[PDB]
């Protein structure tokens, strides 16, 4: 992540991020809604950061330092460039909505009143079809990626040294290769939980309650489609094992 | 330190997310309780052994039978949760959660955990449950279920007051270390 965004999302909540004199101008219901919207953006910033660790630290580091056989790096990090493009774009839209809402003279005081429309756009049309295609492919390659990682770590000395080197810093404590893969697989199922809680505190404007209700339905439709499109790939699986599923 | 992996399973209202949040911060948040939990790697020393215990939540995966099992590979200990204010969450343990965990995590110890133990003596909880001819889960009902499902053990805790939370994760670490 870049320092400007890390600092803007350093606080544990929106109520601790904004100036106390600005917080005191809002009703409790607005504070509750803004705290959950802040958690959605903060966790999206961290999810994009997980994808940058996968693409820049691991994938590109293995290509530039190691002599892995062709197709091995793609097997460890399936769809990571596509996943990075989807979420970096979505994060960009969330951060621009926050930036437009800032009070003049402030880099921290804002209220986002219209998140629903942004979520409907993200979870409908071509962007939703791309999210569905990409997660159906990524989640079906999840087990294979973990097994390939374990095999390389146990048998390749230079691979083991590389992993131990780049994951040594304390800031990588939660972000080993297998941890990154599961953080990405679990991201999509966090959205309904966050959206439902934002919706609970968005009844003040009927058009906003309706828009978040539509967005929640679109997110659940995407999850149902991804879940129905998953079948774990396995290296060395024979055709007979597949057609006898 | 040796690395071990913990996954918590249970119904949507069982309190698993809150339990991981309170343990990982050693505090029930005073300003904002997070809606979700990403992951965490806790440094725990139990009975003289140092462990890095990676913690994972299955919240949000309950309705997705092909996504949910992706959380299970190489799990070393399972916390299987139910809420003491919900006898219904305890009823779904033996024939939904237990056969799933035994299939995807063979031979992995399961600790059955009764969450929200502070609600056992909450008058509002007792009144609401009495309308459906119910009462908060009794300790013997929790122990009997744990015994029946082949659990490594039975424990109770309250994320709200932190009582019993540290003991649950220290015991989970000991279970993860056993051969
Ligand atoms: C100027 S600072 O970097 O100390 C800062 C940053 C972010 C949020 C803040 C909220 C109140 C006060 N100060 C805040
Ligand atoms: C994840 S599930 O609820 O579909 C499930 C439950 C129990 C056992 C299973 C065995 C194979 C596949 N799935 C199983």
């Amino acid at each position: 992540s870049m320092e400007m965004d890390e600092k803007d999302f350093a606080a544990d909540s929106w109520s601790l991020a904004v100036d106390s004199s600005f917080l005191q101008q809002h009703k409790k219901e607005v504070m509750k809604q803004q705290d959950v919207i802040y958690e959605l953006i903060q966790t999206e910033l961290h999810h994009v950061r997980t994808l940058k660790i996968m693409t820049r630290l691991f994938r590109t580091g293995m290509l530039e330092e190691l002599h892995l056989e062709p197709g091995v790096v793609q097997g460890l990090f399936p769809c990571v460039d596509e996943l990075s493009d989807i979420h970096t774009r979505f994060l960009s839209q969330l951060l621009e909505r926050r930036r437009q809402a800032l009070c003049p003279g402030s880099t921290r005081n804002f209220v986002i009143h219209r998140l629903g429309d942004l979520l409907i756009s993200q979870f409908s049309g071509p962007s939703a079809e791309q999210m569905c295609k990409t997660y159906s492919e990524f989640c079906s390659r999840h087990s294979k990626a973990l097994k390939l990682y374990k095999e390389l770590y146990a048998r390749d000395k230079r691979f083991q040294q590389f992993i131990r080197k780049v994951t040594r810093p304390a800031v990588l404590k939660r972000h080993g290769v297998q941890e990154c893969i599961l953080l990405v697989t679990q991201r999509i199922t966090k959205y309904p939980l966050l959206i439902s809680r934002i919706l609970q505190h968005s009844h003040g404007i009927e058009e906003e309650r309706q828009d978040l209700t539509t967005a929640l339905g679109l997110v659940k439709e995407l999850l149902s489609n991804v879940d129905e499109g998953i079948y774990q790939l396995e290296k060395g699986a024979r055709l007979q094992e597949i057609y006898n599923r | 330190a040796i690395r071990k992996k913990l996954v918590i399973v249970g119904d949507g209202a069982c309190g698993k997310t809150c339990l991981l949040i309170v343990f990982s911060k050693d505090q029930f948040p005073e300003v904002y309780v997070p809606t979700v939990f990403e992951n965490y790697v806790a440094d725990i020393e139990v009975d003289g052994k140092q462990v890095e215990l990676a913690l994972w939540d299955t919240a949000g995966q309950e309705d997705y039978d092909r996504l949910r099992p992706l959380s299970y590979p190489d799990t070393d200990v399972i916390l299987m949760c139910f809420s003491i204010d919900s006898p219904d969450s305890l009823e779904n343990i033996p024939e939904k959660w237990t056969p799933e965990v035994k299939h995807f995590c063979p031979n992995v110890p399961i600790i059955l955990v009764g969450n929200k133990k502070d609600l056992r003596n909450d008058e509002h909880t007792r009144r609401e449950l009495a309308k459906m001819k119910q009462e908060p889960v009794k300790p013997e009902e929790g122990r009997d279920m744990a015994n029946r499902i082949g659990a490594f053990g039975y424990m109770e805790c309250s994320a709200k007051t932190k009582d019993g939370v540290r003991e649950v994760f220290e015991m989970a670490t000991r279970a993860a270390l056993q051969a």
